């Protein structure tokens, strides 16, 4: 399910932005933004690793496997063996399509619920003096340096 | 043709070098090697989608 933040109420993505996947961008008194959030991401980055690394080591190593051999008398027996591997073919190939197209949209889910969950925590900690303005900014009723922007973070 | 190097995989068409666990090239294996397939493209994605701003 589409969560409603990455080409939602949120406009696409940062060029700029280099070392992750989830961050900020803020204004104060002497400079720009586009700094990281290593706590997020991190989690993102080990999750999908283990999810990768679980979905190589289910699928087992085939070993050897040779054609066979048959007279004119044993025709039967060879439209059995065909029947067998083309039966155990299709239906991996089918399970390894299925898979790969299931895990695309859990994987986008997956980075689409993080972005609304960056964006409800850092509107839940700023509940009054914020004055958000649209496609996720905050606009800050008091005065902020550098160290209240860590703070945030 | 016939040559000395030393692999772990060996098909009709050829030795395979490779730890993915799909396969494409042909059905007989002798060794270790991947899962023989019949598709084209099985790409999986880690990450965003691409959404350049205007
Ligand atoms: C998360 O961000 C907060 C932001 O408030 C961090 O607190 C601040 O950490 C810095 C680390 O350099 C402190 O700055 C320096 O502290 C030394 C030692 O007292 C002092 O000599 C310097 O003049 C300067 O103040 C700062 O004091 C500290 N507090 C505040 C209110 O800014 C916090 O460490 C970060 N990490 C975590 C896990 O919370
Ligand atoms: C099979 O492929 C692997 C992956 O590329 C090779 O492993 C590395 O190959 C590079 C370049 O040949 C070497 O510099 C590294 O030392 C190799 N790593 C290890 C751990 O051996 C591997 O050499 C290839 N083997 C064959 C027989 O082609």
């Amino acid at each position: 399910g589409l969560f409603g933040a990455i080409a939602g109420f949120i406009e696409g993505g940062w060029t700029g932005m280099i070392d992750g996947w989830y961050g900020y961008h803020h204004q104060n008194e002497q400079g720009s933004g586009y700094a990281a959030d290593q706590k997020s991401t991190q989690n993102a980055i080990d999750g999908i690793t283990s999810k990768v690394n679980s979905v190589i080591e289910k699928m087992n190593t085939q070993f050897t496997a040779v054609g066979k051999e048959f007279n004119n008398l044993e025709r039967r027996i060879e439209n059995l063996n065909k029947k067998v591997d083309d039966g155990f073919l299709d239906v991996w190939t089918y399970n390894a399509e299925l898979l790969v197209l299931l895990e695309n949209e859990r994987t986008l889910d997956f980075h689409d619920s993080n972005v609304r969950n960056l964006y409800e925590k850092v509107k839940s900690q700023l509940r009054n003096n914020a004055k958000e303005i649209g496609n996720g900014c905050f606009e800050f009723y008091h005065k902020c340096d550098d160290e209240c922007m860590e703070s945030v973070k | 043709p016939v040559h000395n190097c030393d692999t772990r995989c060996q098909t009709p068409h050829g030795a395979l070098n490779s730890s993915l666990p799909f396969q494409n090239v042909h059905p007989i294996t002798i060794g270790e090697c991947p899962k023989y397939v019949k598709s084209t493209k099985l790409r999986m994605a880690t990450g965003l989608r691409n959404v350049p701003s205007i």
